[PDB]
């Protein structure tokens, strides 16, 4: 869980940065040997100096897209995990297939916002409604990314200890662990039975907010016009589906956090309500 | 790609120097540059990864007409840093002209430390806003970074020259240098001596010292706010995503700060969390609202009151976002270095566009209107008078800040689709 | 295994009451180290393995080059000029006279020769090996098949050394064409088609020669120097040595798994080791011209202007006098180093990818 | 058959003296030539032994009328390098070679018969300066006028000082670009730029650059000062640095220049950065021989090199096997040192020739003016012909055109 969901943040900030230009690309076109050298430099540059536990990390890639989890930069890769016998009581196929190919549905958020922000670099008249949507649609990524992982963190570890350390017996220990694993995931809407599927459709315009507007941060002289003609489109593409899909997931009576945390704003609390 | 955390002018070499001393405390470094015994950090970006752990910071040490620099260089931390970064006005035009005629070696030093990275993600100039070498030379370099490296984020960390009633040309230098921030810089973070004053009459039995003791406050605040850029966690590890979620326009880039435990010189995180929303607790100057509220808690932890934290401050509603869209409180945990002490056990801090900065911009602008109308404090020296034609450097800067006022006021309201 | 392994210590070096699942597995401790002291020090294998890495494996290079350079006059001129009153004598002298004197004198003694089986063409290149011969127990490490394998390792590394000597003696004639060659401007304009062939050789083999360093020699040694002090049993050092020697043989272009490469590789090596005499035959003319221009310089400190016109007429042939040779060499180099994908998947992929370090294949092709 | 360090003039002597001190201390040998009494690297390629086992390093001087070398001549190091070696504007230097042309070969052929035989020489040298120019390009020519198959190389700093030197350097370029087997080279302006990174003064006092140069010159032969298994012969390694002997200038550097953790993964990522080259119609890398030393792991630096091949911080040329090539020498015990991995580097490169073109511009400026050819009598008997100077232009200009043409992909043919 340290290496999934980018939690070794001091590695990952270096990771999607030094070799970014040959990781980010829209359709395949990665060069894995570059990030394999950065896997060494950026880990030693990160916190792996606290404990040298790197060797378990191995890169893995898609046999059959989503459903095994239970574009590049977008969803680029995910990491394999195998161990020797006493740890293998804990790490085994039904669990390690939630390893191997997960956090990819989290990686695309950090890519798409940072690539949108690379457009923001190319301009640090000028109708500020376009600038405000660049801020606003980005916040839709940033605060849900906060919700997806910067929510339940300590408790699951506090639970895991007092569960396993007291029990001692594999007949319950594996139940405690497999329960803990899903408990950590239940922040991440990566786990959702409806696939929250309007968000996946919204993603198709989200990437255009990066690439087509990066293209515009040349063709604006090579934002009052060719940004603007899409600002109205992005605006109510996102704001319609965004302010119905939380209501679609109105299941709960540390929990109910996805809904409570983008209810919180008060304006655009919803537009198409659950009730 | 990295943050070259520069620092310019003699006051800048107090406050940036104090920041690097506080950062070496917060990471955990003894005054020789020996790291603490656990090694927890994205180290290389901020202290350089040497062979034998000579962790030298990524900050320059430039001045004009040195008068405190030799005292700073005799301090015990003279091997915690001493690269080739130390190199040589009262009113702003002299520093501009002296820097232009001296620039062959100081900009070489800046370029060498700029080349001491993979690339730059930001040039953060620790900068006095109105002082005699922060103005002129500091502002001149702040332009030159925008002239030579225009698209990468030219940045500043600063104190707003908002003491009531030190420098003899306070508003004239301030709106001159605010042109370099609003136009030529791309993101800036700033503190206010009046907000620090009312906080001092809560935290401390203190008075006269003020500015030179605000060196401690500025530094501890700057360190504790940039935590997200320098410690690991599940999210928010990077400048490019995070700061963009605060800054829409090429103008609206003046982030400001708020901090909970003013009793500092186990404590329930519910009262810690509500305290960050109070009018008592922001360090810059109607009841203005938050465009964002970062709070990765850096102090002690409770495994279920951290669950209650956000859910409870939703209810207390002491200051709302008054937003335009998805803006809500970015709470999290953070990592903290072991082995460091603390008598008071909990802290939480935001750097964000809180909209109070709009009133502080109208404070420097009403102060400059008061200069444009009185003629008595025009400060029309011969060294400043034929340097520029019409003070396009400032009378345009009033308009460029008025644009920023028309955007911040709009950001305060739900009608942010335009100005107003 | 306990009984087979422990008896050599006494021979040559000179359930039932439910009580099982204990010391019976653990009695191999007596084999695990006691045998390896006498079969490394009293009967020498710490000495001999030091001698393999330093001398027989070519794996220090110093002593090797020193003998070859004491005998540069008398190995290119055929090695039949050196016999029992020469070869074994000048080997042991060479170990004293070079830095290989930093080793134990009693150990140097077993470094001798092993000539090729039937080969009357005895020049110091086709037919040579600075062997290290073993009598007593350690002949189980260095048996008949194992000395055929070390003879093949010696042959590949000595033939790569003959590529160094030839391809750099070749460029020593080219460097005469840049050292003596300070009178005529345009002799790069003649000799370029051979200078760049030399680029498709010495510059090409710089990463090959240090590939042979890092892959064939250094990476082999880490398997075994971690191991000879420790590894339980001389029969299991022999097992590890057989895997180690087969690793060298499969890092080399020598294995039964990679025999297909050798016909293309020999076609590369042939236009290397045959070329010295040919490209020196070219300098015979240029040296003649240089020596003519140098005798004109000696006479000066006005009649020499016609030879420049004569060379201006001749130069276009002598340049194009290699185009066909260059590509007959290069074509089978290029086909070999891509055919090299049909063999050792780490060690020879490294040979392929190290050699074309950047845009020689995929760009010069 | 082994080799000798012929050392000459001013710069060449100064770096020659520095390596024959530094390398003596690098082995188990005392500064007076006595063996370190406790006594992995190779002496016999350059050393010789007294009858009484004293180490005699071979300071076989061939120089002329020195300004500063007398302090080296009159030192206790005369006893360390005992054997009879000390005996004596550009054309005065070249013609004061011509008056001794027998003896500057014959005494060295006697020294070569003091080995079994000599294969050649690695000469340290001054490009320009005064009397070291002309003379070095005479004596190294003479050696090969008499030896038509031996090696005679010339490693020499280039005195890039913004600048009679614009003539001395162009005549040294005419000679050495037709007379030198291989040339290692360094510039004072970029070494000053390195000195500003280590010391808070503009190195007013000079003659320190010797400490950086002398280990690089002898790194060029370190595959034979240490156990180089392959590419060990003198031409055995040098020729392989070269695509064609007209692209013969070998630029230089290190991993740490401040060399007074560096593990296997970072030292080579540091190395390719523009900070690490000790010199400043397109430009490419042509080779990078880095002679890595220390507590190296030789089954992981090749893996590092494989990753650096894909890191692409060294463009190289779209033609030729132009590459970065690693040469480990394991650290011998005889002395301590710091920063326990580094790659001391020599890179064959295009961009040294921009400084040759700048002094060609100075030469084109001065050729219209003629303010100083120094007007000496020996200069005026030997090089008053004014054809010899005009023939310098084509010889240097072909080096500019070939280095710029090699940046193109159609260099397969001459042009």
């Amino acid at each position: 869980k340290r290496y999934f969901l980018m939690d070794q943040g001091d590695f990952f900030v270096h990771f999607m940065d030094l070799a970014e230009e040959e990781l980010r690309k829209p359709v395949e076109d990665i060069t894995p040997p570059r990030l394999e050298a950065l896997l060494e430099l950026a880990l030693r540059m990160s916190t792996a100096n606290t404990d040298p536990f790197k060797d378990d990390l191995k890169i893995d890639l898609m046999p059959h897209d989503l459903i095994t989890q239970l574009l590049s930069g977008l969803e680029a890769f995910s990491f394999d995990y195998i161990v020797k016998w006493p740890l293998s009581l804990i790490i085994n196929r039904k669990a390690l297939t939630r390893y191997q190919m997960l956090f990819r549905h989290m990686f695309y958020c950090k890519h798409v916002e940072r690539q949108l922000c690379s457009v923001w670099i190319s301009n640090k008249q000028w109708f500020a409604g376009a600038f405000t949507l660049r801020q606003r649609m980005l916040n839709f990524v940033q605060n849900i990314q906060y919700y997806m992982m910067f929510e339940v963190m300590e408790p699951t570890w506090h639970i895991l200890e007092k569960n396993l350390k007291s029990a001692s017996n594999i007949d319950d220990v594996l139940g405690h662990h497999t329960g803990f694993l899903d408990t950590c995931l239940k922040d991440c809407m990566l786990t959702n039975p409806e696939l929250l599927k309007v968000f996946s459709k919204l993603m198709s315009v989200c990437v255009m907010f990066t690439n087509c507007m990066q293209k515009f941060t040349q063709s604006m002289k090579l934002l009052v016009s060719g940004f603007e003609a899409t600002i109205n489109k992005f605006d109510k593409n996102f704001s319609a589906h965004l302010l119905d899909l939380l209501a679609r997931l109105s299941i709960y009576s540390g929990m109910a956090s996805v809904i409570s945390r983008l209810d919180f704003n008060g304006f655009y609390t919803e537009r198409l309500e659950r009730l | 790609r990295e943050i070259i955390t520069l620092q310019l002018g003699q006051c800048g070499n107090q406050i940036g120097f104090e920041f690097w001393k506080q950062l070496c405390a917060e990471h955990g470094i003894s005054p020789e540059g020996i790291v603490e015994e656990f090694a927890t950090d994205r180290k290389d970006v901020f202290f350089y990864q040497a062979d034998d752990e000579h962790y030298i910071p990524r900050a320059v040490l430039l001045d004009l007409e040195p008068r405190v620099i030799h005292s700073i260089l005799n301090s015990p931390y003279a091997k915690l840093y001493n690269p080739e970064n130390i190199y040589l006005g009262n009113n702003w035009a002299s520093g501009f002209s002296q820097g232009e005629k001296i620039h062959e070696d100081i900009f070489d030093i800046i370029d060498r430390e700029a080349d001491g990275s993979d690339s730059l993600e930001g040039f953060v100039l620790c900068h006095s806003i109105a002082g005699g070498t922060g103005s002129g030379l500091g502002s001149y370099l702040l332009e030159r970074l925008n002239d030579r490296y225009p698209k990468k984020l030219v940045q500043t960390y600063s104190v707003f020259p908002n003491q009531d009633e030190d420098v003899v040309v306070q508003p004239y230098n301030s709106l001159l240098t605010l042109k370099r921030l609003t136009q030529n810089a791309d993101c800036v973070v700033v503190l206010d001596n009046t907000a620090l004053n009312r906080i001092a009459t809560d935290r401390l039995h203190i008075q006269n010292p003020s500015f030179s003791q605000i060196n401690q406050l500025v530094s501890t605040i700057m360190s504790a706010s940039t935590t997200t850029l320098r410690y690991p966690g599940y999210m928010n590890n990077d400048l490019i995503g995070l700061i963009a979620s605060l800054i829409p326009t090429p103008r609206l880039h003046f982030l400001m700060t708020g901090y909970t435990p003013l009793t500092t010189d186990k404590t329930t995180v519910l009262d810690v969390m509500r305290r960050l929303l109070q009018p008592k607790n922001v360090m810059v100057s109607t009841n203005h609202c938050y465009i964002a509220i970062l709070n990765i808690i850096q102090g002690e932890v409770d495994p279920t009151q951290v669950h209650k934290s956000l859910q409870r401050i939703r209810e207390r509603k002491l200051a709302n976002f008054i937003p335009w869209g998805p803006a809500s409180i970015q709470v999290a945990l953070s990592r903290k270095s072991p082995y460091l002490p603390s008598a008071h056990r909990v802290s939480g801090l935001m750097m964000a566009n809180h909209t109070s900065i709009s009133s502080l911009f109208e404070r420097t602008c009403r102060q400059y209107d008061k200069l444009r109308k009185r003629e008595a404090f025009l400060e029309q020296f011969r060294k400043e008078d034929m340097f520029k034609d019409n003070f396009d450097e400032m009378d345009t800067s009033r308009e460029i800040v008025q644009q920023l006022i028309d955007e911040y006021h709009a950001a305060t309201r739900p009608d942010y689709i335009s100005w107003g | 295994l306990i009984g087979k392994s422990i008896n050599f210590l006494h021979q040559v070096c000179h359930d039932l009451e439910n009580a099982f699942q204990g010391k019976i597995d653990a009695a191999y401790f007596e084999t695990s180290k006691y045998l390896l002291d006498v079969l490394n020090k009293k009967y020498s294998l710490l000495d001999h393995m030091q001698a393999m890495r330093r001398y027989l494996l070519l794996g220090q290079g110093d002593f090797i080059r020193h003998l070859m350079d004491l005998l540069k006059p008398e190995l290119v001129r055929p090695a039949t000029t050196l016999y029992q009153h020469n070869l074994t004598g000048i080997l042991e002298t060479a170990v004293r006279a070079t830095n290989a004197q930093f080793d134990s004198p009693e150990i140097l003694r077993r470094l001798d020769v092993r000539l090729l089986e039937v080969s009357p063409g005895d020049t110091g290149w086709d037919v040579f090996s600075l062997d290290y011969h073993v009598d007593g127990p350690i002949a189980t490490v260095f048996t008949r098949e194992c000395m055929s394998h070390y003879l093949r390792v010696f042959n590949f590394l000595w033939r790569a050394k003959r590529m160094e000597y030839i391809l750099t003696d070749i460029r020593k004639g080219h460097m005469c064409n840049a050292k003596l060659l300070r009178n005529m401007p345009e002799f790069s304009g003649v000799l370029h088609q051979c200078h760049i062939l030399a680029s498709e050789m010495v510059h090409f083999i710089h990463q090959m020669q240090y590939y042979i360093t890092f892959e064939v020699l250094e990476c082999s040694w880490d398997e075994l120097w971690n191991k000879v002090q420790q590894a339980q049993d001389l029969d299991h050092i022999i097992a590890a040595h057989e895997v180690f020697l087969d690793t060298i043989i499969s890092r080399c272009l020598l294995d039964s798994d990679s025999r297909a490469l050798l016909n293309q590789l020999r076609a590369v090596f042939d236009q290397i080791i045959e070329l010295q005499n040919a490209q020196d035959a070219i300098y015979r003319a240029a040296l003649e011209e240089l020596q003519r221009r140098l005798q004109f310089e000696e006479k000066k400190k006005e009649e020499e202007n016609k030879r420049i016109g004569e060379f201006k007429e001749s130069i276009p042939k002598m340049c194009s006098q290699l185009r066909i040779l260059t590509h007959f060499y290069q074509g089978i180099v290029q086909q070999f180093l891509v055919l090299l994908t049909t063999s050792s998947d780490e060690s020879l992929r490294f040979l392929s990818f190290r050699l074309d370090f950047n845009e020689h294949y995929k760009a010069r092709e």
